[PDB]
Formats: structure tokens, C-alpha cells, sequence
């Protein structure tokens, strides 16, 4: 549920709550969210889990990025609120499992689930943008000059997001799960089990870069740039179908500006990761740079921006 | 939520491929030939609804419609062990067994004439699928029924489901062998045009390449159609392994389409499988390191597509997706990726986003795998344009000499003029030019 | 609890010529005979014999201004272990739930009968369409009221009855003590009472449901009277036409009847429009009252009834 | 007090429909072909007194009278395994094997000639029934006995029992005098029948060919479908519950009143036993969508671009293990999505009844649902019948046999009245399509 190990349930929840979570906080019915999640669990492979019904829809008290920044800076009328932003999984604990499961780990897991849901929504939006961008393939290739840049930017952003997501999923969260399993297998007492789980959680927190509100802001900026490009492409597709804000104002110039902003945010995140790798032996930033610069399209850009 | 795929079989070769795919799905899902679910496959955690629709006895019945213009393949499928596996209401057999006569125009006319029944079956499948993602059209570009009727069915599906992903299993004609159908080049051009204009993605399955792979790797002298059907079934199971096994990323066909097709025009992704060895060749527990798996996928001898190695144009892959089935260490996959990036084993598109994906998935528990780790490569590369150019050359050889043009002219599509064949040649040439630009820095 | 079709279906079908009479004119023997005929014609005859022995017709105190429809109800007697499971409070809650379900069923049946009467006067008397502008104005509002009623009927079927039944069945499946069984039965009764607008703050809701049913009944009676009068006029016109065919007075009588129908069409149209306005106002007021309610079931019912903005384009 | 229903079977089609309905009732009550209740049917969930008559030896004798102008069908039924199930004293067959000669007037004359036996059987059934709700007349509108004798029996039942509902199972045609017989049967259904259930042969054949994959479907499949539909008509009478289990109430709910007696029938699932429906868990929403599919309608209504057909009233009898929450959700979703167009002149009549199937009947579908709806599309069939009647009358086609009858020996004013009535009914259903329909002429 929280880590979306069962992909069928996560896909079903995304499909059912695409129009429900995307609605505002008071415009998205929490009962409707729960019903859509239940339908996702029933109509997905997660029904194979005996405790698949134990999961529920949860609403965060604040934005995930805002919470990450506030926690890092430790010692909602002006920010848009949406059910998609607040969508997450919740779990109840019953003693002595309630005496074992606490709310600090629960808060970390809920933050991870909300971040994963936002990333999945961004990837789905990029795929939808590229799918509607395929109309130029069936159309004349010489009447897509403005859309060529938009399609190229959508493909580049989707590929970068996919590579980053694959690297993160296989190196940050997966190491935490493996550490949890191995150390709990080596745990004999309550203290040993707590130490195992805490080692896994601390490895996850350290590898997820949950200490820089500037990094959270940069990731939010990149996601917003991708969303604006997708919105502009969707508006163009809707206008073309009928013919047959800032992003929607211009077709290619706005797409270029959004791509530039997203690339700047990604480069800032890469530089911060490289600095962390240089200071803390932390190979996660090097792996992220390699993943984004596999073909050297952005390897040269990152190297030049380092200077 | 299931991401349903409606398997459409067209022509004799298409019907054989569809029957093989249904048998492979039943075998992987522990479904008996009559459809009955095996006792060992009842408690699976795989998304069985995603890939197959169970029958009223919890019996995996593939949502496949077999359409053929001849009764021989239909009778063979209905007499096959998987006859009861498929639902009877989804199988349509044309009473007129005269076929298309190896003519794409005749096949298109037959598909248009049977559009009502085909459309009814497609609509029944769509209303019967809760979250249907799309339909897969398996047809042959060399035959008449497979080509024309495949194009007709694909156009009907594209019009009826614009929100559904469109994947086509197009059998390309043998570029090295003189096709027994003289109108084969025109039919291949028409099939290519239909795939380029109305299909979101077309996967080329070359029968000549399959025979070459069987002979060179399996030491199969003159492989039979049964061998080709079994290979197609194995390939379909490998392609649907990620859909069957709930993983961490790319759990839906929409995601697979997005990751496999960076260019809407150049959305054709070629397939490679490994290991490709005969059962007689017992390679002693050959430990496939992730680097070795990547090398095998990139190996031309493991590619099931005959793409011309033109030295004038430096072809490169627009995107690469590697699916490893079995117990694969993600650390091993990451080390292989790092070593491959260091060694430049594959040239990426210079005007395409950096796309190299590695997905970890588990193999089917009911299907015996001799290799603990298996690897399949799905990549969108400009090298397929060499095959498109070869098909265009064959079509031009038929069109310029008006060879086998009597069959096309006898149909309404080419009675007045050869605009259909000319459009087919133009679409193939346009795809080839777009692929050549994709190999060039000016693709973006 | 009105869980199925046949038994109380036959009961109400016999009661259409029987239970419409005043409750003071209601006979215990007559109600018992109707119920016995219904049971023998339904599965209640083949149901548990203890249940059949406990199923009885229940009537309240006779007061002026009522009918036997609101008095006749089915009661399930509890004795021995059944008595220990269904106490006097349980019996009173079951009686209240049965009365509410009978009222809801009567409202739904009245709506269905009005719809059938309109759709059938569309067929029987449709010889002359000159009164086109009259029926639609009342028809749109009557359709809105009927949609509201159907939404309420689907809400009453599951938000109270089905939820309480599921809770009680799960509790009975997990019952290991008599105190646990008593608590489960009380919880099921309480859920039914709370969801079915039986509270003291929901007296407004019950009065609104009764008023919607009464307005539907008044509109149906007015439509039936108008259809009967028009059918009588058409019968007189047809008699004059048949006399003319078999053979000036007949022509003058037909002209007078046509003029009278043209003149009376405005009055019938005004009554229809008044009923339409009343039904629309009732639906809007019910939606407004449910909007301020804290119950999620009430909010969901209002949202379902206003998803297409049928009551929202009239009550902003 | 039991509520018995009297079955009148007229013509070959009517006799087949009645026999199939009796066989279905016997199977649902676990009654053997000889009418005796099976050992496993001692705990049957349906009281046989509701539909059948009980003999002194615990033998279930259905209360059906098979009237046929040809002895072949009577002999076939008496040679069938269900011969001992039917009481020999309740069936009357005319000794003169001349029939009606495919003439409505001759059929009416023959029915009047054999009125004594049919009327005596009806009187015996009514006196022997404690709470007889009404009679179901199953016949064909194009045949001779079923049309003429059916109309005569309907008129006699309406005159003797104006307070008793007259339900008819009219087999609608897909005979040169067929247009005249169809017009006469439609007029009889409109004037003397409280409800006429149209069974379109063309629609049944289309459904069978589309779903059963049976090349050149036989009349046996149509008869079996008719039997299944009639069993679904009485499925609402099996489960003790709340609402809508009276024959008159069912008439008022499916065919708004005796004037609006044209009601369409719908059955789901429409699939053979050999075709495995792909593990589609039958949801109330899915069942409603299948019933709402035009190909699942058992009435062949023309797709007229001029007339906007709409549903007048709908009564759905759902038999099986059904969760009321799911049923309510399906009804709500259909209303929200406007899946069914309700008559704008009347309240949206959407009723769903939860009923339990007979314990002795094996059901391939876990949940089944029968839809009886009064829809404006029945007027398409009425318009086609009126056009055929006008075409035959203008050329005096197949009028020689009618002229041979005393009713049409002098003139065809009765046929003119029937044509006028059919035109009036068509125009009335057209008004039903308009919101002005409630006070249309009313």
C-alpha cells in the first residue's frame, strides 16, 4: 500500500482517483476517494494480499514539499490544495503491533507515499502528453513545427523522469526495504527488531535527500514545469480537436521557457546531489548523474554547469 | 486495475500466431487448453485480469477474436487444444473461404465487408473489460487477408478507441526470399502505410528472421510453421511478463508504450530475445551477468528483425528497454548499466532523449525456464527503416512493372487507380526519411 | 424490512382495493386474510414456520384524519429466545421501521402509479393533441420529484436497511455471548432508526417525505380527475360522432364540447403548473435542508439528486 | 388463499408457449413430467397453488387449457412426457379439423362455435380458484385460432370479468391474410386485453442467430426462449418480500394501463451454455448495461429517425443473490448517466425487485434480471403492422377467405375500425413520446 509494491492496485487507484484526487480539498469527496481506492484494490492484483483491505485513503495536513521544507527548516490559503496532493495511504496499528508501529515512521511512510503518488501522476501526465503529441505523426510532419519542440521536450522530460525514477526505486527505497528485511531477520528481541527497522528507515531517509528544502523546491519546480508543458500540449490538442494560463498562452515559446526552467531545476538538483556526494562518499548523486547523462545529452551540460 | 488487451488474429499466419499466443498465455497462467485454471495457478498474485479474461469456471479464456478469410486456419484453431480456452462468442469464421488471394486490397475489402461482425466482437470485448487498455492486432503484411483485413481491423479499432493504445504484431515479408505472392510487395506497402497512419506502434515479426534464428541458434533445418507459432507464443509471453507480474515500475501498457516509443512516427520498437539456443545445446548453467545479458540483447544474432546494415547511414536506437525475467539482482542490473555506459555497447539516438531502461520482473512459476535469468530487448531504433526501405523497394519493383497489379486492380480500392499502393509506398518512404532524420542530429 | 418482492407485493396488491379504506374501517380479519393469501401466494408460506407464526398485522390507535394504509403493518413477534433477542424496545423500533418502510413504499407506488397513469393517458385519450402545452409543465416537475423519490428509495434501501442488515449478519456470525447478541441487535436497530429519519431532529425530514408523498398523491389525483373528465368529454364526442355516422344537433354539441375543452385547458394547465411548482419547491427545500445536515448519508443523497443540477438550477 | 393464474393456449404457437411455460414451472417447483412433485422438491421454494392445480395424489396439474383447431399439436402434447402433468378435462379440442383457414373472421367464428367448452373451462377454473388473479392467453397474432379465437376469448374474459386482468403472450410476426390478422389481433389486444407481451419472431431469430451461433435456428429455440421469459415473468412471485407481485400490478407496471398494453420484454444474459461468458462478475451495473443494449431487446423496433422512442415505465425482476446496495447503486448510476430515457409526461418509473430463484432450477448465471418496459419503440411495430394492414386493404389482398366468413360476407367495416384503432394507437404512442402525453387529448 504505502510503497505501492502491488502495481496493479496503484494503477487502479490512479485511474479511479484521477478526476477525484485532482479535485480540490473540499471538492474531492474523501468517501469517493475511499470508494475509488477500494475499487482499485478489488479490481487489481492487490486483492491477493490478505491484508489488502486494511489500506485506506489519507489526507496530509500540508503539502508534501512544504512539509519536507518545514521539517528541514526545523529550528494553506496561499498555496493551492488538491486531493491529488493530499492523497496517500493510511494504516491503523493494533497492540502489541500498535505498541510497535509509531507515528514518526508512519509520517515518514506517508510522506514517501505522497511523493510516490505525485511522481506517478507526473509520469502519467507526461505519457498522456506524448500520446496526444502523437497526433502530429498521423498529421502532416511539416505542420508540426511549433509542436515539434513541445513533443521533444515532453519526450526528454519523460525519459529523464523515467531514468531518475528507475534509479531511485532501485537504489534508495529498495536498499531500505532490503536492510529492513535483513536486519529484522537478524533481530531476536524487540530492541533488535526496532534497530533493524530503524536502520532501514534511516538508510531510506538518508538516500532520499529529505534534508534540503531547496531540493524539495527544485523538484517541485521541475514537476510544475513538466505539468505546464503537458497543460499547454493538452490545450493545443483540444483546440485542434475543436477546429476539426501562461503555458496555454503560447505553444512553443512557453514550452521552451518551461523546458528551460525544468532543466535549470534539474541541474540545480544535480549540483546539490554532487556536492553531497563529494562531502558525505555518497554515490547516489554520481548514479543520478550517470542515469541522466547516459547518452551524454545532459552529461556535458552538467559538467559545464559545474564550472 | 486490469489493462486489458484484445487479441485480434488476422489471416492464416495471424490466426496461427493468435492461437500460439493464447496457448502461451494459458501455459504461463496455468490455464489448461480447455481454459480450466490449473490447481497450482489459483492463488497467484499476478494481475491475471490485466492480460486474460477468466471464464465462468475461473478458467483463463483469452479475449481473442480470430478472423480469417479462409476456413482452414479457423478449423485448425477450433480443433487445437486451446479451442475451449477461447470463448466461443469471440471467434468468427468467414463462410466465404476464397480469401483475399494474397492481395492487400482484397483483404481490406474483406475487412470492410466483415467490419460489422468484427466491430460487434470488439465492442463486446470492450464492454466486457472494466479497464481495457487497447487491442493487439496480429496480422501478416505479406498475405492478402492478413495485410488488407489487418489494416481494416486496425482502422476500425483506431476509430472506435482513440483513447486506447494501438499495438500491432505485423509479420513483415521475407526481404531475402522471392515471395510466392507477386502482389506481396504492394500488400506489404499497404500494411506498412496502415501501421504508420492509424497504428500507434507496429512490431515487425519477420518469418525469414525467425527461420534464420531457428537454424543458426537452434540448429533447426527447415523450421516448420509449428516452430514459428511456438516462437511467437514464447515472444508474446516474454512481452507480457511485466504485465503478468506486479512490479515496481511500468506496470501498464500505456507506460510500456510511452517508454518504448519516443517518436510518434518512429514508434516501431524491435524485439530481441536471449538466450536463443536449441534444447539440444545444453549451455552448462551459463551464469548470465547483467552485462552479459545487455550484450546479448544488443547482439545482432539475438535480434529477431532483419534490419539492413547500411554503412552510409549510422543507425542508432531511439530508446532501449531491457526486461529481465527471473531472479535478477537490481545491483547486478545497475552494475551492468554502469559498465555499458562506460563501454558504449549501444549507440543512442543523438536527437532522442537518453532512454535506457532496465526492468526487474519475475518469471511465470508454471512455465519452466532453463535460464534463471532471461533477457528481452525492446528498442525503438532507426535501423528498422532499413527493413521499411526493403519493403518499399519490393513494392516499387511490383508497382513500376505493374507486376501482380491485376489482383489489386480487381478490387475497388485499386480499380480506378493505384492510390492505395502509392500511398503505401509514400508512407514507407516517409517513415524511412523520418528514421534517417532520427539517425541525424536534426530529429528533435 | 421489505427485502424482496412477492409476499408484501401480493399483500399490497390486495390492499389497493382493501387498505385504502379508513383505519377505523380496517378489519383485523380482513387484513389477516389478505396477509394469509399473500403468504400462500409467496415464499412467506414456505418461510420458517416460526417466522410465519410471528408475522402479524399491527395497527395503532385510531385518530381522525387517517386511512388504513398508515395503520396496517406487518409485525414479527418475538418469544422465548426470540423474546430475549428482540425486547420491547426492539419491537417498538421494528414497528417504527415498518411504518417508515410502508410510507416509503406507498410514496414509491404512488409515484409509479402517477407515471403509469400519465403514460397510459398518453395512449388511451391521445386522439387530439391540441392540449400540447399543458402536460409538459407539470410533467417536468413530476419527473424531478419522482427522481428525488427514487434517489430517496435507493438511499433508504442501503444507508439504513442494508447497513443494519449487514452489521447484524456479521454480528450474528461472530456472536459468542447473549450480551454480545443483544448489543448487536440494538446496534442494527439504532442504525436503521438513525438512517431512516426517525430521530427527533429528523421529524422535519419525515414530515418532508410525507409532504412529498402527499404532493405526489394530490398531483396524481388532479391528473386522474383531469384525464377522467377529458375521457368523459371524448366519450360524449365519440357518441355524437357515432350517432352522426349511423344516421345538426350533434355538430353543435361537438362544437360546444370542443370549445369547453379549449376553455378548461387553461384551468387544468394552471393546476398542473401549480403542482409542478410545488414539487420543484419541495425538492429544492429538501435539498436545502439536507445540505446543512451533518449526516454523510443525507449529503450523499442530496449530491446524487443534484449531480445534474436539476434541483441546483432551481435552488442556487 | 392461493392466487391461481389461468393459462389459455390458442393456436400451435400458443400451445407450444403454454406447454413450455408449464414445463418451466414444473422444473422450478421440482414437478416431474407426470405432474408429481419430485422427492427433492418437497422443500420447494414456490407454492404450487400459485400457478398450478394440485391433484389428490400430490400431483401438480397446471391450470392450463390447450385449445387447438388441429389435432396434431394436441396429440404431440399427449404423447410428450408431460401428458400426465396436464389434466385431460381442462383441454378442449374441436372435432372439426377444418381449422380457421388463416382467416381472422373464420377464426373468430370457430371460437364462437367452440365458445361453450372454453367458457365452461374458464368458469370451472374461476370457481375452483380461491384468488384467481387473471388469465394469460398465449397465441399468435398471424394464425387463425390464436388471432380470432384469442380475440374472442379476450372479449369474453373482459365482459365476464372486467375486474380481472387480461395478460396476453402475443407472438409478434417477424400468410397473405397475415396483415389483416395482425391488425385484428392488435386491435383486440388494445380493446379487450389488459396487457399484450409482444414476442417478435424476427427479433427472437436475430438474437438466436447472433448469440447462439445456430445457423437456420429452429422454432424449438424460440419456444424455449418464450418459456424462459414466461418463467421470468413469474420469478417475481417466488420470493416473499415487499412490492409488485400481482398480475394486475405487473400489468400496470410494464404496460402502464390497459390502454398502453404494448410492452417490450428484455432478457439477460443472452448466451448459450457452450459459450463461456468471460468471468465477468455480474454486477448490477453490468446487468443493467446488458439489458439496456439494443441487441438484448426481444422486440424488433424500427430505428426510425423521425420518432424519438423513450421508455414509459420499467419493471425489473432480478432473481438471485443480489445485494440491495448494489441494486440501488445500479439504478442510481443509470439515472445519473441517463442510460434510460423516461417518459417526460410521467414520473421516472424505475422499479427493481429482488427475488429468489426456485431452489430446483439450476441457474448458469448467478444473478438474472428480466426487464418488462413500456417503451415508445413498440409503436414502431404498431406502425409496421398498420402499414401492412393499409397495404393489404387497399389492394383487397387475401380478402376472399374473409369474405367467405359471415362477419365479412357483407363488408369489412370491422377491419376498417381495427385499422382506425391501430392508427390511433400509433399516434397515441407518438404523443407518449411527447411531454404533452399525459394530458395529450386528456
Amino acid at each position: 500500500y504505502f510503497l505501492m509494491d502491488q502495481g496493479d492496485f496503484f494503477v487502479h487507484f490512479m485511474d479511479l482517483t484521477e478526476e477525484e484526487l485532482k479535485k480540490p480539498v473540499d471538492d474531492i469527496t474523501p468517501t469517493r476517494l475511499e470508494a475509488l481506492l477500494e475499487l482499485a484494490l478489488r479490481m487489481s492484483t492487490a486483492n491477493t494480499d490478505p491484508f489488502k483491505d486494511d489500506l485506506k485513503i489519507d489526507l496530509m495536513p500540508h503539502d508534501l514539499i512544504t512539509q519536507l521544507l518545514r521539517v528541514l527548516a526545523i529550528e494553506p490559503t496561499e498555496l493551492t490544495l488538491s486531493g491529488l496532493e493530499a492523497f496517500s495511504f493510511d494504516y491503523v496499528v493494533t497492540w502489541p503491533l500498535s505498541l510497535i508501529i509509531n507515528r514518526k515512521a508512519l509520517t515518514r511512510y506517508q510522506m514517501l507515499f505522497r511523493h510516490m503518488f505525485y511522481c506517478k501522476h507526473v509520469e502519467r501526465q507526461l505519457c498522456s502528453v506524448w500520446i496526444s503529441n502523437k497526433a502530429a505523426k498521423r498529421f502532416s510532419l511539416h505542420s508540426a513545427k511549433w509542436f515539434a519542440g513541445a513533443f521533444t521536450l515532453r519526450q526528454r522530460m519523460l525519459n529523464f523522469v523515467q531514468n531518475i525514477q528507475s534509479y531511485m526505486m532501485f537504489e534508495v527505497m529498495e536498499p531500505t526495504w532490503h536492510v529492513l528485511e535483513q536486519n529484522l531477520r537478524s533481530a531476536s528481541n524487540i530492541d533488535d527488531v526496532l534497530g533493524h527497522h530503524a536502520s532501514f528507515l534511516d538508510n531510506c531517509l538518508k538516500d532520499c535527500m529529505l534534508t534540503n528544502p531547496e531540493l524539495l523546491r527544485v523538484f517541485s519546480k521541475l514537476m510544475s514545469v513538466c505539468v505546464m508543458f503537458t497543460n499547454c500540449l493538452q490545450r493545443f490538442t483540444q483546440s485542434m480537436k475543436l477546429d476539426s494560463p501562461q503555458l496555454a498562452s503560447s505553444f512553443e515559446a512557453t514550452i521552451t521557457k518551461f523546458d528551460k526552467n525544468f532543466s535549470a531545476h534539474l541541474l540545480d538538483l544535480l549540483a546539490r546531489l554532487s556536492i553531497y556526494s563529494t562531502s558525505d562518499c555518497e554515490h547516489g548523486m554520481a548514479s543520478v548523474i550517470s542515469r541522466l547523462d547516459f547518452n551524454g545529452f545532459y552529461t556535458e551540460r552538467l559538467e559545464r554547469l559545474s564550472a | 486495475m486490469p489493462r486489458e488487451i484484445i487479441t485480434l488474429q488476422l489471416g492464416q499466419c495471424g490466426n496461427q500466431i493468435g492461437f500460439e499466443f493464447w496457448k502461451q498465455l494459458c501455459a504461463e497462467h496455468g490455464i489448461s487448453p480447455e481454459g480450466i485454471v490449473e490447481e497450482f495457478a489459483t492463488e497467484g498474485t499476478d494481475r491475471k485480469d490485466v492480460f486474460f479474461y477468466q471464464a465462468d469456471d475461473e478458467h483463463y479464456i483469452p479475449r481473442a477474436v480470430l478472423l480469417d478469410l479462409e476456413p482452414r486456419v479457423i478449423h485448425s484453431i477450433l480443433n487445437s487444444p486451446y479451442a475451449k480456452l477461447y470463448n466461443p462468442e469471440n471467434i468468427y469464421l468467414s463462410e466465404h473461404g476464397g480469401g483475399a488471394g494474397n492481395n492487400w486490397a482484397s483483404g481490406f475489402s474483406q475487412g470492410e465487408k466483415i467490419h460489422e461482425d468484427i466491430f460487434d466482437i470488439i465492442d463486446r470485448e470492450a464492454d466486457g473489460s472494466d479497464s481495457l487498455e487497447g487491442f493487439v492486432l496480429c496480422h501478416s503484411i505479406a498475405g492478402g487477408t492478413g495485410s488488407g483485413l489487418g489494416s481494416y481491423l486496425l482502422e476500425r479499432l483506431n476509430d472506435r478507441y482513440p483513447k486506447k493504445l494501438v499495438q500491432t504484431y505485423s509479420v513483415f515479408p521475407n526481404q531475402d526470399e522471392m515471395s510466392d505472392v507477386v502482389v506481396q510487395p504492394y500488400n506489404s506497402l499497404l500494411t506498412l502505410k496502415r501501421l504508420t497512419q492509424n497504428a500507434d506502434c507496429v512490431v515487425v515479426l519477420d518469418n525469414t528472421a525467425l527461420n534464420r534464428i531457428a537454424t543458426d541458434r537452434l540448429h533447426i533445418q527447415n523450421p516448420s510453421f509449428s516452430q514459428i507459432n511456438q516462437l511467437v507464443s514464447t515472444i508474446m509471453s516474454a512481452s507480457t511478463t511485466t504485465l503478468r507480474y506486479p512490479g515496481y515500475m511500468n506496470n501498464d501498457l500505456i507506460g510500456l508504450i510511452a517508454s518504448l516509443i519516443p517518436t510518434p512516427r518512429l514508434h516501431f520498437l524491435m524485439t530481441g530475445y536471449t538466450p536463443l539456443t536449441t534444447d539440444q545445446s545444453v549451455a552448462s548453467v551459463r551464469k548470465t551477468t547483467v552485462l552479459d545479458v545487455m550484450r546479448r540483447l544488443l547482439q545482432p544474432k539475438n535480434v529477431m528483425v532483419s534490419t539492413g546494415r547500411d554503412r552510409q547511414t549510422n543507425h542508432c536506437y531511439i530508446a532501449i528497454l531491457n526486461i529481465i525475467q527471473g531472479e535478477v539482482d537490481p545491483t547486478q542490473v545497475h552494475k551492468s548499466l554502469q559498465r555499458i555506459r562506460e563501454r558504449k555497447l549501444a549507440n543512442f539516438i543523438p536527437w532522442g532523449p537518453a532512454s535506457i531502461q532496465v526492468a526487474l520482473s519475475r518469471k511465470s512459476p508454471y512455465l519452466p525456464s532453463a535460464h534463471r535469468v532471461s533477457g528481452l530487448m525492446m528498442a525503438n531504433h532507426t535501423s528498422i527503416s532499413s527493413l521499411f526501405e526493403s519493403s518499399c523497394q519490393q513494392y516499387d519493383k511490383l508497382r513500376k512493372r505493374e507486376a501482380f497489379l491485376e489482383q489489386f486492380r480487381k478490387e475497388d480500392i485499386f480499380k480506378e487507380n493505384f492510390d492505395e499502393l502509392d500511398r503505401s509506398r509514400e508512407v514507407v518512404q516517409e517513415l524511412i526519411d523520418e528514421y534517417h532524420a532520427a539517425t541525424r542530429p536534426d530529429y528533435i | 424490512l421489505l427485502g424482496q418482492g412477492d409476499f408484501i407485493r401480493h399483500l399490497m396488491d390486495l390492499l389497493k382495493p382493501e387498505l385504502v379504506r379508513p383505519a377505523t374501517t380496517l378489519y383485523q380479519h380482513n387484513l389477516t386474510g389478505i396477509l394469509e393469501t399473500a403468504v400462500r401466494a409467496t415464499n412467506a408460506q414456505f418461510d420458517s414456520p416460526e417466522i410465519l407464526k410471528r408475522l402479524d398485522v399491527r395497527l395503532l390507535e385510531v385518530s381522525p384524519g387517517d386511512t388504513g394504509w398508515d395503520v396496517f403493518s406487518l409485525d414479527y413477534h418475538v418469544d422465548g429466545p426470540i423474546a430475549t433477542v428482540f425486547t420491547r424496545e426492539c419491537m417498538s423500533h421494528y414497528l417504527r421501521a415498518f411504518n417508515f418502510l410502508w410510507r416509503a413504499k406507498r410514496v414509491e407506488y404512488i409515484l409509479t402509479d402517477i407515471r403509469k397513469g400519465h403514460m397510459c393517458n398518453a395512449r388511451l385519450l391521445r386522439s387530439m393533441p391540441e392540449f400540447s402545452g399543458v402536460l409538459h409543465h407539470c410533467h417536468i416537475l413530476a419527473s424531478e420529484m419522482v427522481h428525488f423519490i427514487h434517489q430517496m428509495q435507493y438511499y433508504v434501501t442501503f444507508e439504513v436497511l442494508e447497513c443494519s442488515w449487514d452489521e447484524l449478519w456479521n454480528r450474528v456470525q461472530r456472536a459468542q455471548d447473549l450480551d454480545h447478541i443483544i448489543a448487536a441487535h440494538e446496534a442494527f436497530l439504532g442504525t436503521v432508526i438513525s438512517r431512516c429519519l426517525l430521530d427527533s431532529d429528523s421529524r422535519a425530514l419525515l414530515n418532508q417525505l410525507r409532504a412529498v408523498f402527499d404532493q405526489i398523491i394530490e398531483l396524481q389525483n388532479t391528473q386522474d380527475a383531469i384525464y377522467r373528465a377529458a375521457l368523459e368529454e371524448l366519450q360524449r364526442r365519440l357518441q355524437f360522432e357515432e350517432k352522426k355516422k349511423q344516421r345538426a344537433a350533434e355538430e353543435e354539441q361537438e362544437k360546444r364540447r370542443v370549445q369547453e375543452f379549449q376553455e378548461s385547458i387553461p384551468k387544468m394547465c394552471s393546476q398542473l403548473r401549480i403542482l409542478t411548482h410545488f414539487y420543484q419547491g419541495v425538492v429544492q427545500q429538501f435539498l436545502v435542508s439536507l445540505t446543512t445536515s451533518s449526516d454523510e448519508s443525507l449529503r450523499f443523497l442530496s449530491f446524487r439528486l443534484d449531480f445534474n443540477e436539476h434541483y441546483r438550477a432551481r435552488e442556487p
